[PDB]
């Protein structure tokens, strides 16, 4: 804890992230093979051979076909979800989820979380950099409620303000310029202490790895990262940024009486480029996604 | 009537080349869920429907050879049966087509 | 306006000298191993001078 | 000119357009399902509705026997149209004939499809199905129906 | 036709005249016939006059190689890099002594259309022409129909 | 590059009934709130000057009807229905062409689903639902 | 007869040196003497020339003409050859860099006119060449925005010069 | 067949002369191609240049240290015993050393003595720009020293050949007195000044603040820029002519297509009328004395 500038910070940051990306791939000395197996549906008893720690599940349905690339969004590695940019690890069996699948619950909790920390890194680069924003956490909330959520310490000069239309559009705006710009939502799986190391400030944050920490019994969390943002999240993510085709945020919302101070939360709603809606239904949907979700028990 | 002058290759570029002569890009393409054969949309499936087809076929072999000759074209329902699969007591009167196979994991 | 292709033509080599001749190839190797040296399954593990 | 025109003209004739679908209509009755080219089984399949209402109408009525005796060429299908196709729908009023498209003819590229009767002991069509309702899209607009479900 | 071939400007090659002049030619190569007909204008001029033209101007380096050729030639090479070679074929020893000495002269740049023969490199002294040489000011630069 | 789309494409088996039923009934409700102009602030009433010419309609041509008069003869008329018709825009006589001032006026109505963008943003801005 | 397109495979390049980029893999595959007329081959050649490998299947699978399945055998088995032979690692990660028809070898007919008259009927064929090239398809070339038409007339007016004097 | 040969030699030749033209070779030196002679090429050098080379100077200045490595590298690796000449090269570092100093200081000399009123950071930059690698290697090419050069990769890359120029120059300083190179860096460097601008050569970044910091030395008060003519500010292709003006009176006056770049062009032609290099200045006086 000491005084920094918003960009040395992220400097900082994601060289850190970079050292230990760099550890975890200099930790294995050469090629090894896995064969991973197919236990899908379509194109039954293959079987890749794989370098281990290198080839993600991307580089799996790159040998299968195109269409295996553009509609695939997680991976089922033997029992778990897989985001489609994480390195396996031994010998198993795959399998790819879709949107338009038949039970695709875990790839919808995937794709909220992805739209969450898009909002998140939206969220805390638009401030005035005199202000201070404190990124708590994001509530994982089921998506039959209508938006996802972020929530966001402002400053101590800012709890008696709330923004106006233009401010979300161009929260809107950025997040389309985040949207624009194909980013690879890349993740690494880190030990506690370095994952604690990493942050060091926030300590929100400190808390929420600590939380993620205890469940486990090896003390290893989640990071991801979008470019040159880095945030703690339960589960795997989507792939790229490009799979989201509308976003908006919606609105936000105070819930003060358990704290004393002010955290709030930020609300909006997405739809993916494969399930896009009309124009009508989306301004229906839009419009739900101004009431408060509270979800959190 | 006659050509008068021999058509050149640049006027005749200029015709048998424009956007409305060239083959028009499709995008009505994506995978079938069952079997990932690449349907098209408003379309069957073809791997599915020769799926169907052969086993249709072989159905209606076998109510061949239990219709003897032609014009017989019985007054009862039918259904099929495959190996195992004892007769419902609903499919009493109806008639009864065994082939030899395990039932499909789509017919049901 | 009567004409037609030529160049029949097969691309794989077989075995008309024996169909008749006097003179046989001349081969200058075998086909494969009279009895495969089978080595000792130590032969890293006595991979010094002797035991 | 063809304003308010519906009947295609098939065959060599109005007569040789009644015995082509008269023919694919008794394919149709003997082996339930058909694949013939698009217009064709689209007229047919205007025919087969209405001939299974003369079959429903029963069988001592003489103008439907007529009918069934004119439209079925091969006069076992008669007994079969009267006591196994129109009992198989004598509790819906029009929705039968489920009439797809299968993707082209080899030979001379045609548009083609396939026409079955309902109930069809034959194995079934690989038909398209409606999007499933645990989706994102679906899931949403499950929310906004409960929700406005329960602002009511 | 002047539209079919190349063009340059007109130029020297390193500001010749400027300091001092110095000989655009490095080689001449000579390729003459012992025996054969077609070399006996270029035998000649290896005879009497290759040793009066090398000692009159000795930046160029001059080569006989003598070489049984049925057409003898001539390649003169420039400072710039360029390679001319010339065909001195059945000519007589005024042609050839003719020719190598208009090579001698000559610089290395291209025999092609050369496009406006003066160049001027600071061409304008009193100032370039401008639509605002030769107009008068008005107080305080007032436009047409102003006010103020 | 992205397929195209319509409005059912991913929609349920349950949520198309559900669709259907929210739609009518939003523009239904938006129909039945312009149904008192003259409540809500209408723009000033002025009395007929003898230079002037005012608003029409848009009409839907039903067919034709025999009608008769007091002398005997027969006169054959076009039943015109006024459907569902609306002053859109306003747009005043300096921006057109400086000679006489324009009205938009819609004709009846039409689907959501199978119109643009912008033109649903313009009755989404006015409150209508969009016109043939 | 001249047959190159073939020979095109049995290039070997010199070993790369370490601090270069990576050199990606070129397949050349064609199919002689097709019995289709080397213009309506042109066409389906046209449409594929710069799609993805696996784009171009898709949309060769639907295309209902003669030509469409003899394309769609030599890329699938130029597919094959590319993974198997010329060590392309992943069978998807190919485009279609070129892709044009030939003449082939005609044969000559009479046609018998009606009346003691006669035409000379020819029997068509032609080639197809293709070469893959691995790596992602390349983007197509943006239109050109008003910025850069203006930016190119700026640039034409700085460019001229007093003609015909010093 | 048609008989005879003179048709097919031609169409010979030419099939050559369209082969060669499609797959051209990789281009060798002078040395490796079969008319060449090194000690009437040196001499050559010599007297084309109209000077008086000491011809073991000159054979000195020519070879390079790399040269040196490389061809006892070539004498180990096939092991072969030339310790008889290549210990006595003489590579040309010392000479282009002081080929480099003489340069720099007459250069210096004359750029000093022909405008004694551009500051000392302008002349340095243009000793920078005449004996920088581009121009150097431009006359050295087109004077070819680069045919005469022992090196390694051909095409001879700048740096050494503007060590081999500056070591000619040494070699001339050796041979004769420094009145006769300060003649021949007059006539080959001095040279390639003209038909260019000052601020060509200089570059500079900021001229407005230099112009002021040129006016703070003369005592002259500031300069403010008054807008003096324009062609349509409307349009996209608008004309301006911004001038100076100290204590109401005109220093210069510049054109540009914004106000901007009008005021910034007005600065580099004061920041030129006051170091007296203008476009109508005093041509450089290439006499004898
Ligand atoms: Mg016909
Ligand atoms: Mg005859
Ligand atoms: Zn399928």
């Amino acid at each position: 804890a000491s005084q920094l500038s918003p960009t040395e910070l992220t400097e900082m940051r994601n060289d850190l992230f970079n050292k230990e990306k760099a550890r975890q791939l200099s930790l294995t000395p050469r090629t090894e093979k896995i064969e991973v197996k197919h236990v899908g549906k379509t194109d039954p008893g293959t079987v890749f051979v794989m370098n281990k720690n290198i080839s993600t599940p991307y580089s799996c349905a790159m040998h299968l076909s195109e269409w295996y690339c553009r509609k695939s969004i997680l991976a089922l590695v033997d029992g778990q979800p897989w985001d489609m940019y994480k390195p396996l690890t031994k010998s198993c069996e795959i399998k790819f989820l879709t949107f338009k699948d038949c039970d695709p619950g875990e790839v919808n909790k995937a794709y909220w979380r992805s739209c969450a920390m898009m909002m998140g890194c939206v969220i805390e680069r638009a401030f005035k950099d005199e202000y201070m924003v404190n990124l708590v956490r994001a509530p994982e909330v089921p998506v039959i409620s209508g938006a996802f959520c972020y929530d966001v310490v402002l400053d101590s000069k800012l709890d008696e303000w709330m923004p106006t239309k233009e401010n979300l559009r161009s929260f809107t705006k950025d997040a389309h310029a985040l949207i624009y710009k194909d980013l690879p939502f890349e993740t690494l799986e880190v030990e506690a202490k370095v994952a604690l190391e990493i942050f060091q400030h926030s300590k929100y944050k400190v808390d929420f790895i600590e939380e993620k920490a205890s469940q486990n019994p090896e003390r290893i969390v989640k990071l991801h990262r979008i470019g040159d943002f880095i945030d703690v999240s339960e589960g795997p993510l989507i792939p790229r940024t490009s799979i989201c085709f509308q976003y908006e945020v919606s609105a936000v919302h105070n819930l003060q009486p358990t704290q004393p101070s002010l955290i709030r939360r930020f609300q909006g709603v997405s739809l993916p480029v494969h399930l896009r809606a009309h124009f009508t239904i989306w301004d229906k949907l839009l419009e739900r996604s101004r009431k408060m979700v509270t979800e959190d028990q | 009537a006659a050509p008068k002058n021999r058509r050149t290759i640049e006027v005749n570029r200029c015709r048998r080349r424009n956007p409305q002569k060239l083959i028009k890009v499709k995008n009505n393409i994506d995978v079938c869920p069952e079997c990932g054969h690449l349907k098209q949309k408003h379309v069957l499936c073809a791997y599915c429907y020769e799926k169907v087809c052969k086993e249709t076929a072989e159905i209606r072999r076998q109510i061949g050879k239990q219709e003897g000759g032609p014009f017989k074209a019985p007054t009862i329902e039918t259904v099929v049966l495959y190996t195992g699969e004892t007769p419902s007591e609903q499919d009493q009167g109806k008639r009864i087509i065994e082939r030899d196979r395990k039932r499909p994991s789509w017919f049901t | 306006t009567e004409k037609e292709f030529m160049q029949h033509a097969r691309k794989a080599g077989l075995v008309i000298p024996p169909e008749k001749s006097d003179r046989s190839i001349h081969l200058a190797c075998t086909a494969g191993i009279f009895d495969a040296y089978v080595p000792p399954e130590g032969d890293a593990r006595i991979s010094s001078l002797s035991k | 000119i063809s304003h308010g025109r519906v009947f295609r003209r098939m065959g060599l004739g109005p007569e040789s357009r009644i015995h082509l679908l008269r023919n694919l209509l008794t394919g149709l009755v003997r082996h339930e399902r058909i694949e013939a080219p698009w217009a064709r089984v689209d007229e047919m399949r205007g025919y087969a509705e209405k001939l299974i209402d003369y079959g429903k109408l029963g069988d001592t009525n003489e103008r439907a026997m007529r009918m069934a005796d004119f439209w079925l060429t091969e006069k076992d299908l008669i007994p079969k149209l009267f006591q196994v196709l129109a009992p198989r729908y004598k509790d819906q009023t029009g929705g039968y004939t489920r009439m797809l498209q299968i993707p082209n003819r080899s030979l001379d590229r045609a548009k083609m499809a396939v026409i079955e009767y309902k109930g069809n002991c034959l194995p079934p069509l690989p038909l398209p199905r409606r999007d499933s309702h645990l989706t994102l899209l679906n899931q949403l607009l499950q929310g906004l129906r409960q929700d406005l479900r329960q602002s009511q | 036709t002047a539209r079919g071939t190349p063009s340059r400007f007109l130029a020297s090659v390193l500001h010749n005249g400027l300091g001092r002049y110095v000989q655009q030619l490095q080689r001449l190569s000579f390729s003459v016939s012992r025996d054969g007909a077609s070399s006996r204008g270029a035998r000649e001029f290896v005879e009497r006059e290759v040793i009066d033209f090398a000692r009159r101007n000795p930046g160029v380096v001059i080569y006989v190689n003598s070489r049984p050729c049925c057409v003898p030639r001539v390649v003169a090479e420039y400072l710039n890099g360029a390679v001319r070679e010339e065909s001195i074929h059945c000519k007589s020893v005024e042609e050839i002594s003719t020719l190598v000495q208009k090579l001698a002269d000559q610089s290395g740049l291209d025999v092609i259309r050369i496009r406006k023969p003066f160049h001027t490199d600071n061409p304008s002294i009193q100032g370039q022409w401008h639509p605002f040489t030769n107009k008068p000011t008005t107080f305080r630069g007032l436009r047409p129909r102003e006010v103020q | 590059g992205k397929s195209g789309t319509w409005w059912d494409e991913h929609l349920s088996e349950e949520n198309v009934p559900f669709i259907k039923q929210l739609v009518s009934d939003e523009d239904k409700a938006q129909l039945a709130s312009k149904l008192c102009p003259l409540k809500d602030e209408p723009w000033p009433i002025h009395p007929w000057e003898p230079g002037s010419f005012r608003v029409g309609l848009i009409a839907l041509k039903l067919g034709m009807m025999p009608l008769w008069t007091k002398d005997g003869q027969k006169h054959v008329v076009t039943l015109l229905q006024v459907q569902d018709c609306h002053v859109l825009k306003y747009t005043s006589k300096e921006n057109c062409n400086g000679k006489m001032a324009t009205l938009s006026v819609g004709g009846k109505t039409v689907s959501r689903f199978r119109k643009a963008t912008s033109i649903l943003e313009f009755y989404r801005e006015l409150g209508l639902p969009p016109k043939q | 007869i001249s047959r190159k397109w073939e020979k095109k495979n049995k290039i070997v390049y010199p070993p790369q040196l370490p601090g270069e980029p990576r050199r990606p893999a070129e397949i050349y595959h064609c199919r002689r003497q097709i019995k289709y007329s080397k213009d309506k081959m042109w066409y389906l050649a046209k449409l594929i020339r710069g799609m993805s490998i696996d784009q171009a299947l898709a949309q060769l699978e639907f295309n209902d003409k003669k030509g469409a399945k003899i394309i769609k055998e030599v890329l699938l088995e130029a597919q094959d050859m590319a993974v198997r032979d010329h060590n392309v690692e992943f069978r998807s990660n190919l485009y279609i860099a070129e892709s044009t028809s030939g003449r082939g070898q005609c044969l000559k007919r009479i046609r018998y006119h009606g009346r003691g008259r006669f035409g000379i009927m020819e029997k068509v064929y032609c080639h197809y060449f293709v070469k893959l090239v691995e790596g992602p398809p390349p983007p197509p070339e943006p239109p050109k925005t008003a910025v850069a038409h203006a930016k190119e007339y700026i640039q034409q007016l700085r460019s001229r010069t007093i003609v015909h004097t010093l | 067949v048609k008989k005879g040969f003179r048709a097919a030699f031609r169409f010979q030749k030419e099939l050559e002369r369209q082969r060669l033209l499609r797959c051209p070779p990789p281009p060798v030196r002078r040395s490796e191609k079969p008319n060449w002679d090194y000690h009437a090429e040196i001499q050559a050098f010599g007297h084309r240049l109209q000077e008086n080379f000491s011809l073991d100077l000159l054979k000195t200045a020519f070879v390079n240290s790399c040269y040196i490595k490389s061809e006892e590298a070539k004498r180990q690796q096939l092991g072969i015993e030339k310790e008889a000449v290549l210990l006595n090269l003489k590579s040309n570092q010392e000479l282009s050393e002081q080929g480099t100093s003489f340069s720099q200081t007459c250069l210096t000399q004359f750029l000093e003595d022909e405008y004694p009123d551009m500051p000392t950071e302008g002349i340095k930059n243009l000793v920078d720009f005449l004996t920088g690698e581009e121009v150097v290697c431009h006359v050295a090419r087109n004077l070819a020293v680069e045919q005469l050069t022992l090196s390694e990769e051909f095409p001879v890359p700048p740096a050494v050949l503007q060590q081999t120029f500056f070591a000619v120059i040494g070699a001339l300083l050796q041979s004769s007195g420094p009145e006769r190179t300060a003649l021949f860096i007059r006539d080959f460097l001095i040279t390639q000044m003209t038909g260019k601008e000052l601020f060509e050569m200089w570059k500079i970044i900021n001229p407005m603040g230099l112009l002021v910091e040129e006016l703070k030395k003369r005592n002259v008060s500031a300069p403010e820029s008054r807008l003096t003519r324009q062609s349509g500010g409307t349009t996209a292709l608008p004309l301006y002519f911004v001038g100076l003006y100290c204590d109401k009176k005109l220093i210069a006056e510049g054109p540009g297509e914004t106000v901007l770049v009008a005021e910034e062009e007005a600065a580099r032609v004061a920041l030129r009328k006051l170091y007296g290099f203008t476009e109508n200045r005093r041509p450089w006086n290439y006499s004898k004395p």
